[PDB]
């Protein structure tokens, strides 16, 4: 009868997109899922074009960005697209998550999991775009990074001689970067096919955390309309950075040529690592502060063994309400210590607020969790 | 009639080592297996290398 | 009536009224996450306790998907919420458990 | 169990752990056996051609 | 909390496995060496001492 | 106040004595009324090649037809006089006649059988009629699925050997028998040394044995030149038989390995490990929670209207494996839930289960030998497998010594990694290939 | 039941009992195919509530003393007294029921009132179901002594089968006959067996027919308790009915007691009685009840 | 009850690769289409070496194709690997063509 639903192209477009059953109250909360595939399309596009006018070479690679944002016809709009694109990739990707952890979509397990490999990928893959124009920051980044691995005993050396290419970062370390920074989004892309593919077995969690298939609508016209919405407003609020504050998010530094023989003296991160930096110096030891850095973000895997609750939401658990909203404003102080020098007070509020971010991960929230019980009766 | 059913000679494939109706086939097994096994072997470690 | 029992109540009480659940007119066991226990014990439940749990669930999603709440004549009062769904749990954990302990042997 | 065959069978092919070990211990020989057996005939082949062969007239 | 798995069987159960786990530790062990050329290892092997 | 040893050793011996033509005189006393008494001989269609295949079976057809001095169907009314039930079978490598009766006919009922085993007239138009009969029964057993199976398992095992031929024979070997054949071949096997006269109810071994030194000293029993026929090894042959009939609703599968043999000590394991796999049918009532995971499975997910295990022994040879009947979108799911039924326990079994199937096998051991006939059969088997009958204790002295070691040894050693042979019949298009089965028969992960 | 209902003999059996009572006995072995899925717990509880009390409860053993059995009943089974229901009484009626169902071979049963069991006249009936013929005594025996089976097959010249059917319960009993001929000569069998009947009914009997029938009666009986399993039965079967046990001995000296005259007599109550057929089959030339 | 039937990701593969139903004489030809699958990603895994070398500037192109060759170690195997493949994979490709051209598979 119907060729929508028989073609076998067709059918995956169907069961995908079309007739997918859909709870009829998820809120505003679930349109990042898209945002994230509209952040990683618009990236593959201006990236690719600016691919067609960038030189790998260590000598031409700074002057190329400049003969972009100067002679390149509108080269200006695709070079700061892609880059306030990143961060806002880096917005709807903690926004995402925050989501999955507070309504307790972390239950479903390989969907979680390849989250979690989705998120270190796209990290390498900021990581690595960042060393590309070859400014102060960008060397300097990629010297402290893979010098990160110089912690393992005895390889890490090896492995770090072997990554740059030679005894320092050079021409080679930048030629490798770009390969590297070119092939890894279409990965990213497969295994966010994967993602979807996992989730479409069990179908999204909702707000209440209570079964909704006795309250199901199908996908179109629906979401459909109210992702179009949430897409115009994505929209609004990148051409607001590119068009009114195209550096408000960037550094100065990287807009002066890469020297080898002088470190700034207020080198910071990008904003969206600066939290993981706070781990990081907080610890003086090396390999310490670079196994708490790996924790700090690995423990999310973990995250799916601590659910003590009966109950899936916290929409109806005040007390981890409570302790969710310090951990994010934990979060917060972690980054305003990440962007701020070394010295007192700053070394202590920083050790407290790293060991406060694993003290509610592991320990207080499962005590809520039980006294929530408890108090229920079950 | 179904008990008509007799299986065709197989005697121009038989290994020479169980060609003879008259004699038991578990004293050779442990050969043939081992020979086949032994070329299976050789072959993974030629491909691991 | 004594020293500890009413201030345990009195703080069960506030923790009831807290949670909110019955404010979209829901009941303590419509919440629970249906795991394999949870949802044998929900498949073992009689007609009309099914379709009264099936009709508070579709009326709570309404409610969360319009933003609102029922009036407060409505709301599900503390000293009338009905465990009806604890005894088939509780047997059907005990038969789990048994079945645990034969295979340790 | 005379045969060759039937001990290698009875001893080594029965499991697939034995299997693997045995692989990877004969890859770790084999490879040795055959590098130098490959470089003894390219050796031979060219001899008083190679620059280890004329190295000892000039260094002292 | 996988107290589920402490009784007669799963010691049995144990100690029918172990020799197999064992062998493929021993196999992975024995390709790590072979494939990463670890001389710390492959200097006492008495063959394989002749190709360094 | 008994216990299960003290039951044991009470059970009577069976007492044995040997006449001088070759004939063994075997009986056992007890209390009861009546009585079985039969005659075993050790002669079926193993003994015959293919010119006179199908004998065997002609001549039990015409056991009960009359003989030189009862002519005609008098000697069944003779039967029916005593109300006594006169039956017969035959199988690949033995014969029986047997009568139950009265312990107050054993005068007339041997008189009886030593009359059948004699004195076979073998009229010509008894012949004829029996060759239509028979006829008759060859086309009318296609019917039977299971036997169709266990045939074509047969004939693919023991390809190329007399194991592979059929008790009733070729329909053509069938139509060209003649009476000199028949004569042939009662004169070539049916002899005092290759026959066991076994009795069982209530009687008394002493006039038992003078019965049948008057009615049995006939015998001969020289082995006339060299007409010893004796059996020789049988080669096994892994293979796979497929009979596709897509127009039958159910598909029947039979699976097998090559076994120990009659007199080996590690059959009793054997006998263990199917007892852990067990049985099931469609009708049965325990359900989910049947010990046997096998069994469960099948049960919860329907994977199979019935299957069952079996051990079927020869001189030096046997069948060992399983049977199962199931829908035609099935066969998958079946034969890799039994095969890695199979490595479970050639690899790790424990002792729980081995206890449950030790159980299993003392109570089938029980209870198969009560009465008269089971028993009557049982001394009759035995006394031309084993030479002797091994007393219920000794059995429980041999179950007794099996633990979770030796069933793991033994299974690896008839099971593990070895060439099966495979019989299918009806819709079998989702059988797997001989391939897929054959590595379907070890473990990567051992 | 679809398993129970391969077998042809289950199905004509249960018509049957049908078709011969009216309330007690009628109802079949298995449930009703409309009722299926439709049997609540209540039903079963009740049933167990009224049927399951002492009074009506028998405790066999082998292999068990007797003062354990006695501690086990009165510690558990004396609880479960309180007796309950008594049951209706058997009316017997008679009729037809006839099933076409186009299969090869036609059955068929012809039975009447006969007797209760543990009565003077259910031995003649047994004993008449001997001479009768109750199936064969020989692998693939010609039936020679079966007077039925030679009484028919001297007309029809077909393969068929007959025997003797007799079924004997607290309150009623059948006796009859059950044959199994193909669908043209179904016609030709059933008269021969009504007439061999008849003429037996007569007064043509031979003694030694009737010693003969007496023993392979007698060799039944005795073979049939060889086994635990039949022991079991045969005493439970006592215990429940008459409350006694009987050893063989008495059955024996009972069953040699039987006057030749009784069979004559038992033969008369079945030709004079309101008949009750059944059948299945191709029922183009089996005859009703009032053409026999 | 078989993993490999029941998972979400590896029944796909099993569909595909493991029990999917073939002829059972398709003869040498049809091997091809295989040997594309695997050139392809041959030559996507040797250029993606060359990539981490090469750089596009017109003044520095050929030089930058020369070190490869003479100064990245094992690097000409890898260039002329990647060089060779294409004429590999445009056999393999009309042989493809011809393969489906003869036996009529163009009805797809
Ligand atoms: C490139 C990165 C990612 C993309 C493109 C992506 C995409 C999506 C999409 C489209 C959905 C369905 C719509 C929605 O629920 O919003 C989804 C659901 C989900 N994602 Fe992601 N995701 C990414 C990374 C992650 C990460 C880092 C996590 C967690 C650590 C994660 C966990 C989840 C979970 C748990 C769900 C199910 C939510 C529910 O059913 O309520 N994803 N994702
Ligand atoms: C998840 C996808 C991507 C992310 C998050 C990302 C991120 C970034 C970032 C943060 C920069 C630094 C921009 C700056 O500081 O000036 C950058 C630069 C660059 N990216 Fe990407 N990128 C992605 C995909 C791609 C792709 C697919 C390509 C090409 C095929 C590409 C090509 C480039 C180039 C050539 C530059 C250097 C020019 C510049 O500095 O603006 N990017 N990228
Ligand atoms: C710790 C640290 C960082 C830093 C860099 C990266 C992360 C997050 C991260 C971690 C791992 C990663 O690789 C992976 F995806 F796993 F392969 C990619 C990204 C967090 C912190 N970046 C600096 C950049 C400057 Cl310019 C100077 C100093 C620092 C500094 O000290």
């Amino acid at each position: 009868t119907n060729i929508r639903k028989s073609h076998p192209l067709m059918k995956i477009v169907n069961n995908a997109f079309i007739d997918l059953p859909a709870p009829s109250n998820i809120s505003s909360w679930w349109n990042f899922g898209s945002l994230l595939g509209i952040c990683l399309i618009l990236q593959i596009l201006t990236g690719l074009f600016l691919a067609m006018h960038y030189t790998s070479d260590t000598t031409t690679a700074f002057s190329s960005v400049t003969h972009i944002c100067r002679d390149v016809n509108y080269g200006w709009i695709i070079r700061y697209m892609h880059a306030n694109g990143a961060s806002m990739f880096f917005i709807c990707l903690y926004m995402h998550v925050g989501r999955g952890l507070y309504y307790g979509s972390y239950t479903f397990l390989e969907t979680w999991n390849i989250g979690v490999i989705l998120l270190l990928t796209v990290m390498a893959t900021a990581f690595m775009g960042y060393v590309l124009p070859w400014g102060q920051m960008s060397f300097w980044g990629a010297t402290v990074i893979t010098n990160l691995l110089s912690a393992i005993p005895y390889i890490g050396t090896n492995l770090v001689e072997w990554i740059w290419g030679g005894f320092s970062v050079d021409k080679a370390t930048l030629t490798r970067f770009f390969a590297f920074h070119f092939i890894l989004p279409f990965i990213i892309m497969a295994i966010a096919m994967v993602h979807l593919l996992f989730l479409h077995e069990t179908g999204s969690n909702n707000p209440t955390g209570i079964s909704s298939d006795v309250d199901k609508i199908p996908f179109h016209p629906y979401y459909t309309i109210k992702d179009i919405l949430g897409a115009l407003l994505l929209i609004l609020a990148l051409m607001l950075l590119v068009l009114f504050a195209p550096d408000l998010l960037g550094d100065p530094d990287n807009y002066t040529p890469a020297n080898p023989l002088n470190t700034p003296p207020h080198i910071k991160p990008e904003w969206y690592f600066l939290f993981a930096y706070a781990i990081l110096r907080s610890i003086p030891n090396k390999l310490g502060g670079v196994l708490a850095l790996a924790f700090s973000i690995l423990i999310l895997a973990l995250i799916p063994l601590l659910h003590t609750s009966k109950q899936r939401s916290m929409m109806f658990r005040p007390l981890s309400q409570c302790l969710f909203w310090a951990l994010v404003a934990d979060l917060l102080t972690l980054t305003w210590i990440g962007g701020q020098p070394v010295e007192h007070p700053y070394i202590t509020i920083g050790q407290l607020a790293s060991v406060l971010y694993f003290l509610l991960i592991l320990v207080l929230m499962p005590t809520a969790g039980t006294i929530e019980n408890k108090l229920l009766k079950w | 009639s179904h008990t008509d059913i007799k299986v065709p000679d197989f005697s121009d494939y038989r290994r020479p080592e169980v060609l003879d109706s008259t004699k038991s086939s578990k004293e050779s097994s442990e050969a043939r297996k081992g020979f086949s096994y032994l070329v299976t072997a050789t072959t993974t470690v030629g491909v691991a290398y | 009536v004594s020293a500890s029992s009413r201030w345990l109540e009195g703080i069960r009480k506030w923790y009831y009224n807290a949670a909110g659940f019955n404010k979209l007119g829901l009941m303590r066991d419509d919440t629970i996450h249906e795991n394999d226990d949870v949802k044998e014990a929900i498949r073992r439940l009689p007609e009309n306790l099914y379709n009264d749990r099936v009709f508070r669930i579709k009326r709570a999603l309404d409610l969360s998907m319009r933003q609102q709440i029922l009036p407060k004549e409505q709301w599900t009062k503390y000293e009338e919420d009905k465990s009806y769904l604890e005894p088939y749990l509780k047997e059907v954990i005990r038969e789990r458990k048994e079945r645990e302990e034969w295979a340790k042997k | 169990a005379p045969t060759l065959t039937a001990r290698l069978y009875s001893l080594l092919f029965r499991r697939t752990s034995t299997f693997a070990l045995t692989i990877v211990v004969g890859a770790l020989f084999f490879e040795r056996a055959f590098d130098q057996g490959a470089d003894a005939i390219y050796e031979h082949i060219n001899e008083g051609k190679l620059w280890k062969h004329i190295k000892h007239k000039y260094e002292n | 909390m996988l107290t589920r798995f402490l009784g007669p069987r799963y010691r049995q159960l144990a100690r029918n496995w172990v020799p197999t786990a064992s062998l493929w530790g021993a196999v992975g062990a024995v390709g790590l060496v072979w494939a990463t050329d670890w001389r710390l290892i492959l200097d006492w092997v008495p063959y394989i001492n002749g190709k360094f | 106040t008994a216990t299960y040893a003290q039951a044991l050793q009470s059970v009577p011996e069976t007492q044995v004595s040997q006449l001088d033509n070759g004939l063994r005189v075997a009986s056992e006393q007890s209390s009861q009324p009546t009585c079985t008494v039969g005659v075993w001989i050790d002669a079926g269609s193993r003994y015959e090649s293919e010119k006179n295949n199908g004998a065997g079976y002609f001549v039990e057809h015409l056991a009960f037809k009359g003989t030189k001095n009862r002519p005609g169907n008098a000697l069944e009314k003779e039967v029916e006089s005593m109300g006594a039930h006169l039956n017969a079978y035959s199988t690949r490598e033995h014969t029986a006649y047997y009568i139950k009766a009265l312990s107050k006919d054993l005068p007339k009922a041997v008189e009886l059988l030593a009359d059948i085993v004699q004195n076979c007239s073998l009229e010509d138009s008894q012949i004829e009629k029996e060759r239509d009969v028979i006829l008759q029964e060859l086309q009318e057993n296609d019917t039977s699925m299971r036997d169709v199976v266990f045939n074509y398992l047969h004939a693919t095992a023991f390809q190329g050997t007399p194991l592979a031929q059929s008790v009733e024979g070729p329909s053509e070997n069938v139509r060209k028998l003649s009476r000199a054949d028949l004569t042939e071949y009662l004169s070539r096997h049916y002899k005092a040394p290759r026959m066991v006269l076994a009795a069982a109810g209530g009687l008394e071994h002493r006039q038992l044995l003078d019965l049948a030194q008057k009615h049995f000293s006939g015998l001969s029993g020289t082995y006339d030149e060299d007409a010893v026929p004796t059996l020789s090894p049988c080669r096994f042959t892994g293979s796979q038989i497929c009979h596709r009939e897509d127009g039958l609703p159910l598909a029947h599968v039979a699976i097998a390995v090559e076994g120990p043999g009659w007199a080996h000590p590690d059959n009793v394991a054997l006998q263990v490990a199917n007892a852990i796999i067990g049985h099931y049918d469609c009708t049965y009532g325990g359900g989910a929670h049947l010990s046997s995971p096998l069994a469960s499975i099948a049960a919860t997910n329907k994977l199979c209207q019935s299957f069952q295990t079996f051990n079927i022994c020869y001189a030096d040879t046997g069948l060992l494996g399983a049977h199962f009947v199931c829908d035609h979108m099935s066969i998958d799911d079946m034969m890799f839930v039994l095969q890695g039924q199979w490595m479970r326990l050639c690899t790790s079994a424990t002792e729980s289960e081995v206890l449950r199937g030790k159980n299993l096998l003392r109570n089938a051991l029980v209870s198969h030998l009560d009465g008269t006939t089971p028993v009557c059969e049982d001394i009759g088997r035995s006394l031309l497998t084993y030479g002797r009958r091994i007393p219920l204790a000794e059995w429980e002295s041999r179950i007794a010594e099996v633990d979770a070691r030796v069933v793991r040894e033994v299974c690896s050693k008839y099971f593990y990694d070895q060439c099966p042979a495979v019989a299918g019949f009806g819709p079998i298009e989702q059988l797997p290939d001989y391939n897929r089965i054959r590595s379907g028969m070890f473990w990567l992960r051992f | 039941k679809a398993v129970a209902l391969q077998n042809p003999q289950a199905h004509v059996i249960e018509n049957l009992h049908a078709a011969a009572y009216r309330n007690a006995l009628a109802n079949s072995l298995y449930c009703p195919d409309y009722r299926i899925g439709k049997v609540t717990p209540v039903e079963l509880h009740d049933y167990v509530q009224n049927h399951f009390t002492s009074a009506r409860m028998a405790l066999i053993g082998l292999g068990v003393s007797h003062p354990v059995l006695k501690q086990v009943a009165e510690q558990f089974l004396n609880i479960r007294g309180g007796l309950g229901l008594s049951g209706a009484k058997a009316k017997y009626h008679g009729g037809e029921i006839r099933e076409q169902n186009g299969d090869s071979l036609v059955h068929a049963a012809l039975v009447a009132e006969s007797a209760a069991i543990g009565s003077a006249e259910a031995n003649a009936f047994s004993v008449l179901q001997h001479v009768l013929g109750a199936g064969p005594h020989v692998k693939r025996g010609s039936n020679a002594t079966s007077s039925l089976y030679q009484a028919v097959a001297k007309g029809v010249h077909q393969p068929f089968d007959v025997s003797a059917f007799n079924a004997s319960y607290s309150d009623s009993g059948l006796f009859g006959f059950y044959t199994i001929s193909q669908a043209a000569s179904a016609g030709d069998v059933i008269k021969a067996a009504y007439n061999q009947v008849k003429t037996i009914a007569q007064g043509n009997l031979s003694n030694p027919d009737v010693q003969a029938a007496k023993n392979k009666l007698k060799a039944g009986y005795l073979m049939s308790v060889e086994s635990s399993e039949g022991f079991l039965d045969e005493v439970g079967s006592q215990a429940l009915a008459a409350g006694s046990y009987t050893p063989p001995s008495t059955v024996l000296q009972q069953i040699d007691a039987v006057a030749d005259a009784d069979v004559i007599n038992a033969a008369k109550k079945f030709v004079s009685g309101r008949k009750s057929m059944a059948a299945s089959g191709n029922l183009g030339h089996t005859p009703f009840i009032d053409e026999l």
